[PDB]
């Protein structure tokens, strides 16, 4: 069950729909809309479409209603009748959509047509955001895609991360697991495999290829540092090179120059650099001078 | 009948955010202000004057 | 382990992507709009795809929406369908994107070329920066970009460091293990290695390499001085040579001139710098007027 | 390993690179854009050549 959750098949893909909507039945937590004039706007031609003209020159105030904008995910072999999962957010001066509803919105794709329509109840958590939500089931298939799945021979696994050895790896269990030539590799990030034609059977071959178990050789050495959130994280194949190392108000558990030692494992390098006794935010900095002088040997990603 | 005709090349960089672009922004503008029906036969030199008008030594 | 730590593989590189877009879904925290005008006219540009015509006269002063501008990195031998990681960062007057949701956004190269497309929820720690948020997986690629791999007998290890040492040991390692041709060296950072013809073969040739241990013969003596943070490094190269030292407010544990002998490995070289008694602050001044005289037997980098 | 640390090989060298560019994403600690015209200028640049006129 790993080869499932290190690549994704050619052609299954998920693509993204947008929609905009209004959302009613709000404790006076609505727009103010004389600062959104199209939630005025769509709520008269939500009207007009069911029949009731309100005259042009009419001041409207409204306290229940918010203009929203709603995201969805249109899954692979997505079928008409299907319902999905949206997100409903907040355009613009609202205060909150907690017990909201979500009148008829289509989710329109990027080529700008529709494949869903959306309408449900909100779940607002309620420290918790409350101009954003989320409906379950909220939006019933109305389109569906073409795809070429069943047709040749040859589907292509794309691996989440680009790596010849697991690629080679692979490539090497899907040999060793159904014939000789059952996969290839084609580059670091993709294995091409042959299939039989048909559609039944190229399922039952990605049924079988997807829960085999493949085991991952050691990737490269990489510390991954958010100043945002002030976090440092450091994969199993760190290693450290002895070098000196002074920072404001650190000092010898003495001298402010504190000596790293020679680290082979990641066990290792924790404990020499919690001998520092570095607050995260100094952390970062002697990292990346370390990475700079040449101790720390890694790649030093700054996310 | 009068006809505004207009040709050119435009930047699609000088193009607003309304759809429109001034026409000093136009490469090679070409712009036409023609009519027909006898408003535009009224202005018109006639032939003789025409001929008086180039050829006259004065 | 050590070969895919110390050089990269030519072709297989990492491209930049950014591009535009709109969050929505803040509590109250987003433009102000009357000082961002691009924020109101590009929600009015996705209210006019989207079929709403908001007249051109109208005051709209929303608090949940801000532009924002999404960057991202295309990895190699990208494929179409595969989701990457993307950051978000507000541009003007915002005050938070704490639940915020990115709408659909391209993500342009520096050809000015779609290559993926962006949606998701945002995720901010919440000390911590309010403006800047990540999405994993927030974007899905759309384009591929043409490659030379796989084509041609030969390909270069490019070193991160550059050194004639480390080359010609790469190179030697890569001799001893594949063949006596197989690697050569074209400069002090580029190592030349012949695969054979084809796809599969140079994959199974990199995985190959890739994994093999290079012992790393000892780099350049190199101490590092970060002013802004405050912060030294050195590596296990620098030596010392015996020299006096008199900076304000230090003196003998006596006199203000204060002996530093003369040190061989790293160890007696901090010993030697912390019985001197200085902040890090003062240590950067000591050690530019050492390299000046010539004591650091160390290359000073400021950084 | 004396050498390498006394001299350097010729054609053996490293040049400076400069370029302009803006930085987003700050906690209201930006430019003032009123006493920095060319802050807004080529963040209209930017726009222009995302597709935006403002």
């Amino acid at each position: 069950e790993r080869i499932r959750d290190l690549t994704s098949v050619q052609g299954v893909r998920e693509n993204s729909l947008i929609g905009y909507g209004l959302v009613v039945g709000l404790d006076g937590t609505g727009d103010q809309t004389t600062q959104t004039p199209f939630t005025t706007q769509t709520l008269n031609n939500m009207l007009s479409q069911l029949g009731i003209t309100v005259p042009t020159g009419t001041n409207m105030q409204l306290k229940n209603v918010a203009a929203v904008m709603v995201t969805a995910s249109y899954p692979p072999f997505a079928r008409q009748g299907q319902t999905i999962d949206v997100v409903v957010s907040s355009m613009g001066n609202a205060k909150s959509l907690r017990g909201g509803t979500l009148l008829m919105t289509p989710l329109k794709g990027v080529d700008s047509q529709v494949y869903a329509l959306a309408q449900g109840n909100i779940l607002v958590g309620g420290v918790n955001q409350l101009n954003g939500g989320r409906i379950t089931n909220g939006a019933i298939i109305e389109r569906e895609l073409p795809t070429q799945f069943g047709a040749g021979n040859t589907i292509n696994l794309q691996l989440n991360d680009e790596d010849f050895t697991m690629a080679q790896q692979i490539t090497d269990a899907i040999n060793r697991a159904r014939g000789y030539g059952s996969a290839t590799a084609l580059d670091a990030r993709t294995v091409q495999v042959r299939v039989p034609s048909g559609n039944s059977s190229q399922v039952r071959f990605l049924a079988d290829i997807q829960n085999m178990e493949v085991n991952v050789t050691p990737q490269d050495a990489k510390v991954v540092i958010n100043s945002r959130t002030g976090s440092v994280v450091m994969n199993r194949e760190v290693t450290l090179d002895s070098c000196a190392v002074a920072q404001g108000n650190l000092s010898v558990t003495g001298g402010s120059l504190q000596s790293v030692r020679s680290s082979a494992n990641l066990n290792s390098v924790v404990r020499a650099l919690n001998a520092l006794g570095a607050t995260p935010m100094d952390l970062m900095s002697i990292l990346q001078s370390m990475q700079s002088a040449g101790c720390l040997r890694a790649k030093l990603e700054i996310i | 009948t009068e006809f505004i005709r207009f040709s050119g090349v435009v930047n699609p960089r000088t193009i607003s955010g309304s759809n429109s672009v001034p026409s000093t922004q136009v490469a090679d503008a070409r712009i036409e202000y023609v009519g027909n029906g006898y408003i535009n036969e009224a202005q018109n030199m006639g032939w003789l004057q025409r001929f008086f008008l180039n050829l006259s030594p004065m």
